[PDB]
């Protein structure tokens, strides 16, 4: 018999992004080919199968620095980190291959799906 | 607010 | 020129609630008249003006235990903590006064608004 | 996915 506030999840995500922009309570640095990205472990886990696996590991859960595979493109990661905190994906002709490869590595199934669809339309 |  | 995934914010919140239910990466205990509630500081801040103020304080941000005012009802807090992680509010005739008072103290404006409206309809 |  609950009532539901339609905008609650969006408002929560908007506030989490405000915390990220002001570097409030960020608890991890993600290193991508020497570029560094500060974030909240819980948000990374909520968006990515890879971060979910990493931060549920009894040893890795306590790390303050995570280094991604050197093949990962920093711009592709940046675009995906922005998507995690906003639901908005900056998908462009020039970045779609790097975004799809990064989303496959991060295990972000819905992003992989839209990249596959956008690539298929151009062929 | 809605009835979900 | 971004595209947007409609269900992303809801899916993020659903995963954050899964983490709460399994007590994964919870970093604070909220004490309410001896009842204890584990949660994520970032989620509490994203939902409540009071927790936002508390965890942005340079001393309180580092506390692992927060004690609420003794007038706060544990059931009213529990219902609001559930709402924070789900967008669903269990508002009932028997709890509406405790839920509204707790939402006013926690500074959860949209919850206060629906409680005022539901009370006004019964008068 | 939509055009926001
Ligand atoms: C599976 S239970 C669960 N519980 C809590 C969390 Cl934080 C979580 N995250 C997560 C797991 C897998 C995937 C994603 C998030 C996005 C995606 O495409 N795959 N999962
Ligand atoms: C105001 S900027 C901002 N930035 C980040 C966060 Cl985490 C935050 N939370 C917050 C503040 C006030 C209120 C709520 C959340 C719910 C409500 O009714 N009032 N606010
Ligand atoms: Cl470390
Ligand atoms: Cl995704
Ligand atoms: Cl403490
Ligand atoms: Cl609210």
């Amino acid at each position: 018999s609950c009532i539901q506030f339609t905008r609650h999840a969006s408002d929560v995500l908007l506030n989490l992004n405000r915390l990220r922009s002001r570097d409030i309570l960020t608890d991890v640095v993600i290193v991508v080919s020497r570029e560094q990205f500060r974030a909240h472990k819980t948000v990374l886990m909520a968006c990515s199968g890879l971060f979910y696996s990493i931060f549920t590991d009894q040893l890795k859960c306590n790390l303050s620095v995570i280094n991604l595979d050197p093949e990962i493109n920093p711009e592709g990661f940046c675009i995906l980190l922005d998507f995690m905190y906003t639901s908005r994906l900056n998908l462009r002709e020039g970045n779609i291959m790097a975004v799809m490869a990064t989303a496959m590595y991060l295990q972000m199934e819905h992003v992989v799906d839209t990249c596959r669809k956008f690539i298929k339309a151009s062929e | 607010w809605v009835i979900p």
